[PDB]
DNA sequence: TTTGCCCGGA
DNA sequence: TCCGAGCGAA
DNA sequence: TTTTTT
């Protein structure tokens, strides 16, 4: 097979990546002058956190990269065990780099370690910093222990803008040879919601269906993201247009009963604009009908009782 | 061999001599008084403590929050007055096993290393001598099963000193270091105590910093100097100037996100101002929830004790405070339902939200205000404890009696028990050691034990309660009776239960 | 290759490493052009470990410039236990080495195993063990110490030395009481090899941990003696002579 | 397996086993097999309710893809598999880093049923999945999004399985009745395609029913009296019946009605209130609060019947909701 | 019975099994009249395994009609450790069988201990999965592969042999450091056993997962001498001869990443 | 700002 | 005989 | 025994 262009786009030096500007600059500025601080990336998935830290990685190192990185992800063993052990000889070892270049510890999605293992990385941190230096990046960066934050320089990346998104979007366009509208570039953007493997996924969807990358070819195979549908359907003034939001837009296309609601718990949670007192009752309401659902009574009249008391309530 | 420019700053600036340690100046001469007069202090046993009260503490305990110094004072102050160190922390395995076949043959033994270092030296007293440094005990997790009890040992069985370093004290597993530890509080450093530092950093490093924005860079670090000073070692990377026009997305972008411990907890969340419009529109829905998610073992427990104890500033026009509670314990009551359907076979964890709201944001929303008195801790896990332990004794009696009498063990209590007081107890009161005979004889007729005896008393509430009737029985009686109970055998309803 | 030192037969080092892998973790090897000297220290820092290897030990050594080469004994071991113990060892290393390689060549089957073993960083500077006025020197065939101090670690987690003239007591008071064991300076000609030989300039007496003496007693099978130096004060010296080099062990004591 | 294809339940003999035998989903078919002719096949998700062909799609594209010889060639794991932390790092993580036994190519791992699967071992393929991405593909196959983390649907190209639309349901059902040598009237066909709601399999039980319903399925024709017959299900007439009664009738009349209706045929309550709500949700109402209480109430009363309870009492509750709610018309 | 296939001593039979059962849970046996074959794959898909077991290693033998038994290897190992190593095992299948018989009888008295196992509804072929012109041929001693397996699993993950031009080499890289054993071909027509045969057209270097070689190498205890064959493209073939038919396992080497 | 009962072991 | 681990299990 | 972020 070929590679998908998710993978075949994978940018491998620090300039190609777009977005968070500052903290990439930074980033260039490190990989120049050596000197690489413990850091802590974090933020939503898909705006190229593991990305910049291999970038970084493959720039400091060179050929020793090899010997000079430890990379230890999710798929691997994390316990105590492994950070009283592998990790410490790692940062015991002997290596000979050039001045400004250390060894490298990669805890690609760092927060799904223990707490324990966490808190026994501290002192491997702060002993052997003279020849290893940490990376680690998560994407809720309050499961990291307060001690380990202390010791990291913190880069919490932002999502990604649409003209970041169109910009890196162009360049593929460019490389592949895609015939395009506007229209359907602001379709991609807009169904990406700022993760850009997911545009880049889409885009290819696209053209392998259809040819053309215009607005109807997108929306053919591409779903308007759901929480933004289901936002409209609890701002709707009148009970019959949410209720025809819902059989229509939601309940016809096959999204599930539980997926319908636990999306309009998290959607009623963010209304920044309707009060909060009157987010805390619809939010009742919507528990009630959630645990309606998880007894197996998921119907589509549960969630139009459920659209009816919201109602209720905004009036 | 390692140039200066190749080491984070938090290395090349660390501080060198007890002097250039910023903030805690006291707790640090406490350290330092300890220290010092340690052998004196051994020479007496340990029993004679001076003015400061500190020459009975074979061990001191430091602890603090994280990145103010702790560290850094313990290994310095042990090598101003010349011992040599040894140093175990998270990353050894500190269980009862290793300690007890490790460290623990270093309490009463010179230091090789530390011999053959000050040989030439003459008269070094203190260079053949251990400081055992165990920090970071607060880490200590199921990789150290019994550590922290044989730490406790140690603190009281050492003739070496011994520093403890954690960074939560009030935690609960670190309860049995109470009574035989120093205790030295580090808090936060002020901006005052660490401008000069900082601003000599600046210089050395060639970028303008601007004195007036150090005290906000202060309070985004929340007082912590290593981060400050990591803070500014990235930041100078690409901006050489820190000043008013950059100091505010500096201090956003490297705030400190840190969780609540449940007494934090519980006052935040019971505070009016996150439930006004701006104080909404500032610490959002989110955050409320996030609170619960800090300790979602505690949280609903904490704001139910606490509801009740408040002065509430979101009361709506004309509802009353006992209204706004009435609302309050309904939600509370309904978030029990869902926590019961949580943890049940089913295993429904996607109602974790929902049971934050309903159990803590919701009734919180409805009573918030200000505190009448301080937080308390939840009752309900102590009353539960001792309602098991009442329960489990209720169910011996009952299968002891279970030959003789007709009920359930419920039955047992509401019923039986009242009668059987006036069978085994009051003819004490009204007969002296005339009645031993037959409160004998009914409880044997009942299968009973003295246990049982004491246990069935223990029931009783309101006006029967019988801890005072019985205290003032005269000790010849009580004497009597189990003289007499034990002189003779005794039927059986179930042996080895 | 800067540094190539070559024992006809792996067993040898072999049996050096397991004299002192029980009690340290990480070794300190410096090789000269006069041969190699190791260091070591315990996680408690109460024992110390000092090996020599002269020349006579290889039969062919070079190293052009002196190298330190730091090893954790649990790696060095689990390789050299995958090594045959017939075959011939080279020790081999590179100028500014990240690892050093062990080579095990059977010539009579034409049989190569080469392994690599990653260095580490050891930030501890040798330390001086420039020989001290002692007190007191004894020296007794090993099997009689070994067996002393294993009957006397049971009654007791510390034993008691004290050298007087003519006179040498070994005592555990503990759990299971007090037990003693003394001896005396006696040569006996049939069988030079196990006699007991003292010479006392001022009275001693030290204390030391069970499980010190236990690890140290486990280099016996290196020499078929040990001489043990002592002081008023001071650090005791446990030696066993090899045929070209020594294994040392310096033992703090207890206080008091 | 075992004797013919002709032992099967319907449901099962009828699977498609190629591409063009899948209906309904055309934008998503014609995207994939292209995917397959150009050689770019990315992390595949397919969403979707029940019985819209999921499953028999991701397996004729593997049997497209590898030939017939296709099951020793790909992984398929399902959730009457274990799939921990322990899977995932052994099984999945040793067929995505090893080329083939059989012949040379990419390999295929497919998780079906992928909802079943605990967070820690989604987290854990996060990096399994962009690790072996040339030279291997996976593909997930979900009802429920909800319990699939926001990184695992990052990196999976999503595709939307929808409610099989009424086309191709009649097309399916006309291959059946040819090869069954059966015959549909066209409100029978009006009538399963209604009570199926984008179900295939639905479709196909119920057709299978029917048929065994017949005396002679040569020259007996399946007319909607058969459908409601073997499905228990009222008919269109009662439950207007039913309906026009409680808007209309006295008290003793509505109960009367509703009990006699229901015993005509044995119906069930919940069958009724499904119905009447179809019914009703096509109303005209002057009041929004005509419309809150009816689904309210009618909620609350599927609800309670979801727990049994007392029959009667129920029916009475249905007539009460109806005409309390419809006196907000005035 | 349509099949009948006596073994001496049950003994056979059960090393047999255990020769490749930690490596393979479903097996697929098919009975013929020049006597039982036998596939396996792995959970992973990652190894599979061949057993041939000829007319000769049975005392007796006879199978009218080709015959396929699929069976769950954990429930064959349990029923054969119920039988005695001593007594004659006799295989026993009907045609078109929902069972296997295994029938533990021992001559010194009247004792006979019947055994059903139910059968599966495997469908699977076999495939012959056999590259014609191996890219390299050697063989070796079993004693010796196993050691070099054993030691080297010790240091990686992962194992890579290369076979060049009158030299066989086993690698392992991994945290603590490296190994690397180096073998040449040679012949001792005092001892043939030990002798080390490499024949090869195209040199070889393929990588293959420690914990696999770790199970195959249990094979030893069935031959002295173990044969490899690698090709650049195709799964490695290690094949332990018995003394009627042979032990194959089939191992894919890992993608050159 | 941390309860009540009371483990396994000495 | 004394002591409190770790969990909330009435 | 642990949902979500913007
Ligand atoms: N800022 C970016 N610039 C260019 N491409 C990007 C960017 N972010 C993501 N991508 C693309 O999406 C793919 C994934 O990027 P990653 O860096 O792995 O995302 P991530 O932030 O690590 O996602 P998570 O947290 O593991 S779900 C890259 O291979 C790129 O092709
Ligand atoms: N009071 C201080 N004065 C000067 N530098 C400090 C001070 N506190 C922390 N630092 C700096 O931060 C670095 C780490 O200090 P530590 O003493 O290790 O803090 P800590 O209190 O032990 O933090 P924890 O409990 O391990 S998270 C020092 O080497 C200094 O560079
Ligand atoms: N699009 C379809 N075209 C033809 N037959 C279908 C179709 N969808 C479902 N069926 C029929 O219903 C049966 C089940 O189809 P599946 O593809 O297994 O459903 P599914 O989407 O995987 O359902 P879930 O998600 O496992 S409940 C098939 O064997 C077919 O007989
Ligand atoms: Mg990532
Ligand atoms: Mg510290
Ligand atoms: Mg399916």
């Amino acid at each position: 097979l070929q590679l998908p262009w998710v993978e075949k786009y994978r940018p491998q030096v620090l300039s190609d990546i777009v977005g968070n500007k500052e903290t990439i600059d930074r980033l260039q500025q490190i990989a120049k002058d050596g000197n690489m601080p413990h850091m802590i990336i974090s933020g939503m998935p898909g705006i190229g956190k593991t990305t910049s830290v291999h970038c970084l990685a493959h720039e400091l190192l060179g050929r020793s990269y090899a010997d000079g990185v430890l990379e230890l992800n999710a798929s691997d063993d994390r316990g105590i065990d492994v950070v009283r052990n592998q990790i410490k000889h790692f940062a015991q070892k002997k290596l000979h780099l050039p001045p400004g270049k250390h060894k490298i510890v990669i805890l690609d999605e760092a927060d799904s370690m223990t707490a324990g293992a966490q808190q026994a990385l501290r002192r491997t941190m702060e002993l052997y910093s003279n020849s290893t230096r940490f990376a680690f990046a998560c994407n809720q960066s309050n499961k990291i222990i307060e001690p380990l934050q202390s010791r990291c320089a913190i880069l919490r990346y932002s999502k990604l803008s649409d003209e970041d998104v169109l910009k890196r979007l162009l360049q593929i366009i460019k490389l592949e040879d895609v015939k395009y509208t506007n229209d359907g570039l602001e379709a991609i953007i807009f169904t990406a919601e700022g993760d850009m493997r997911q545009a880049i996924n889409n885009l290819q969807s696209t053209v392998a269906g259809h040819g053309l990358v215009n607005a109807d070819n997108v929306f053919k195979i591409v779903d308007s993201p759901h929480p933004l549908i289901v936002k409209k359907m609890l701002l709707a003034s009148n009970l019959e247009d949410s209720i025809q939001i819902l059989r229509t837009d939601l309940w016809k296309k096959g999204y599930s009963s539980i997926d319908i609601v636990t999306t309009s718990f998290r959607v009623t949670k963010n209304l920044a604009q309707v009060k909060e007192s009157v987010r805390l009752e619809m939010i009742k309401e919507i528990g009630l009908t959630h645990m309606r659902i998880l007894e197996g009574v998921g119907t589509y009249l549960q969630l139009a009782s459920m659209l009816a008391k919201i109602h209720k309530l905004n009036n | 061999v390692v140039r200066e420019e190749d080491k984070l700053w938090t290395v090349k600036y660390a501080p060198t001599n007890l002097q250039q340690v910023c903030g805690n100046k006291g707790s640090v001469m406490k350290l330092k008084n300890w220290l010092a007069n340690w052998e004196n202090s051994k020479k007496n046993s340990f029993k004679h403590a001076g003015k400061d009260g500190s020459g009975v503490f074979r061990a001191a305990m430091l602890y603090g929050p994280p990145g103010i110094g702790k560290t850094t004072a313990a290994h310095l102050v042990a090598q101003e007055l010349g011992y040599d160190i040894l140093e175990q922390n998270a990353s050894d395995v500190r269980s009862k096993t290793l300690l007890n076949a490790g460290v623990k043959n270093a309490l009463d033994n010179m230091s090789v290393v530390g011999y053959f270092k000050h040989n030439e030296e003459a008269q070094n007293l203190n260079g053949k001598h251990f400081v055992i440094i165990m920090d970071e005990v607060d880490g200590m997790s199921g990789g150290d099963r019994g550590g922290v009890g044989q730490l406790a040992q140690f603190c009281r069985k050492t003739s070496t000193p011994l520093i403890l370093i954690c960074n939560e004290r009030n935690l609960p597993k670190m309860r049995p270091f109470d009574r035989v530890c120093l205790d030295i509080q580090f808090r936060r450093p002020d901006a005052n105590s660490i401008k000069s530092r900082l601003m000599t950093i600046a210089i050395r490093e060639k970028f303008k910093l601007d004195p007036n924005v150090i005290d906000r860079l202060i309070q985004t670090t929340r007082g912590d100097i290593r981060q400050v000073i990591n803070l500014l070692s990235t930041i100078s990377t690409t901006t050489k100037t820190i000043n008013h026009e950059n100091i505010n997305e500096i201090s956003k972008a490297w705030e400190k996100n840190i969780a609540l411990k449940p007494f934090d907890i519980a006052h935040k969340m019971l505070d009016g101002q996150i439930y006004s419009d701006i104080g909404s529109r500032n610490f959002t829905l989110n955050d409320k929830i996030a609170l619960y998610f800090d300790d979602f073992d505690f949280t609903p427990l904490m704001i139910q004790e606490n509801y009740l104890s408040t002065r509430p500033s979101v009361l709506k026009p004309g509802q009353s405070h006992l209204e706004a509670v009435a609302e309050a314990a309904n939600c509370i009551s309904l978030g029990d339902i869902v926590e019961k359907k949580i943890r049940s076979s089913e295993q429904l964890w996607s109602l974790l939200p929902l049971h934050a709201v309903l159990s803590s944001v919701y009734p919180a929303s409805k009573v918030a205000g200000h505190m009448a008195g301080r937080i308390n801790f939840t009752a309900w896990l102590g009353q539960n404890s001792k309602s098991a332990k009442y329960y489990r004794l209720l169910q011996e009696i009952h299968y002891h009696t279970r030959l003789g009498t007709s009920t359930d063990k419920i039955g047992l209590r509401l019923d039986y028990l009242p009668t059987f007081r006036k069978r085994l107890l009051d003819p004490f009161l009204k007969q002296g050691a005339d009645a031993i005979s037959s409160v004998i004889e009914v409880m044997d007729d009942y299968y009973l034990t003295k246990e049982d005896w004491d246990s069935i008393m223990e029931f009783f509430v309101g006006p029967d309660v019988t801890t005072a009737i019985i205290k003032k029985i005269p000790a010849t009686v009580k004497s009597g009776f189990t003289r007499k109970y034990n002189s003779m055998t005794h039927p059986v309803a179930i042996y080895r239960t | 290759s800067m540094l190539e030192a070559k024992f006809e037969e792996a067993s040898l080092f072999k049996r050096i490493i397991d004299g002192f892998k029980d009690c340290v973790q990480l070794v300190n090897f410096q090789c000269k052009e006069d041969g190699i000297i190791a260091q070591a220290v315990d996680d408690s820092r109460v024992l110390l470990v000092s090996l020599e290897i002269g020349v006579e030990a290889f039969q062919e050594y070079r190293c052009d410039h002196p190298v330190t080469l730091g090893m954790d004994l649990t790696s060095l071991s689990k390789i050299l236990r995958c090594g045959n113990n017939t075959d011939t060892l080279t020790l081999i290393a590179d100028n500014t080495p990240d690892s050093i390689i062990l080579l095990f060549e059977d010539t009579k089957k034409d049989r190569i195993a080469e392994y690599s073993l990653k260095l580490m960083d050891i930030d501890a500077d040798f330390l001086k063990i420039e020989e001290l006025q002692y007190d007191s020197t004894l020296s007794l065939p090993s099997s009689e110490f070994s067996k002393i101090v294993r009957d006397l670690s049971q009654l007791s987690d510390s034993i008691n030395i004290m050298i007087t003239k003519e006179t040498i007591k070994f005592v555990a008071d503990g759990d299971i009481g007090s037990g003693s064991v003394i001896i005396k300076p006696f040569v006996d000609m049939e069988h030079p090899e196990t006699s007991i030989k003292l010479e006392m300039d001022q009275p001693v007496d030290l204390t030391f941990g069970a499980k010190y003496l236990l690890d140290i007693i486990k280099g016996s099978s290196l020499s078929d003696r040990v001489g043990i130096r002592l002081s008023s004060e001071a650090p005791a010296l446990f030696q066993f002579d090899l045929k070209s080099g020594f294994l040392q062990f310096f033992l703090a004591p207890k206080f008091n | 397996e075992k004797r013919s294809k002709e032992n099967l339940p319907w449901v099962e003999k009828y699977r498609p086993e190629t591409l063009d035998e899948v209906y309904g989903q055309n934008e998503v078919i014609t995207t994939v097999r292209k995917f397959v002719d150009e050689g770019k096949l990315p992390h595949l998700l397919f969403y979707g309710p029940p019985g819209t062909g999921k499953t028999s799609t991701i397996v004729a594209l593997a049997r497209e893809i590898y030939g017939k010889n296709y099951s020793n060639m790909v992984l398929e794991l399902n959730a009457s598999d274990d799939r921990g932390i322990d899977v995932v790092r052994n099984q999945i993580k040793d067929f995505a880093s090893t080329r083939q036994i059989f012949s040379k190519g990419f390999k295929l791992i497919i998780l079906d049923e992928a909802d079943a699967m605990t967070n820690a071992a989604q987290n854990a393929l996060r990096r399994v999945i962009e690790r072996y991405t040339k030279n291997t593909r996976f593909c997930v196959l979900a009802n429920y999004a909800h319990k699939l983390t926001p990184a695992l649907l990052s990196r999976c190209t999503r595709f939307r399985f929808q409610p099989l639309p009424q086309e191709a349901i009649e097309r399916r059902i006309a291959n059946v009745l040819v090869h069954e040598k059966l015959k549909l009237s066209p409100n029978a066909e009006k009538a399963l395609i209604e009570l199926s709601n984008g179900d295939m399999r639905r479709v196909l039980n119920v057709l299978q029913s029917c048929k065994a319903t017949l005396d002679n399925p040569d020259e007996d024709e399946i007319s909607d009296d058969v459908i409601y017959e073997c499905c228990g299900a009222p008919r269109p007439s009662d439950l207007k019946a039913v309906l026009k009664s409680i808007l209309e009738d006295d008290w003793g009349t509505a109960h009367y009605t509703l009990n006699k209706v229901r015993s005509a045929k044995g119906l069930a309550l919940i069958d009724l209130i499904e119905g009447i709500v179809k019914i009703l949700e096509d109303y005209e109402l002057q009041n929004e609060e005509t419309r809150v209480h009816l689904l309210t109430k009618l909620a609350d009363i599927e609800y309670s019947i979801s727990k049994g309870g007392n029959d009667q009492i129920q029916g009475s509750a249905v007539i009460g909701a109806i005409k309390a709610s419809f006196e907000n018309e005035t």
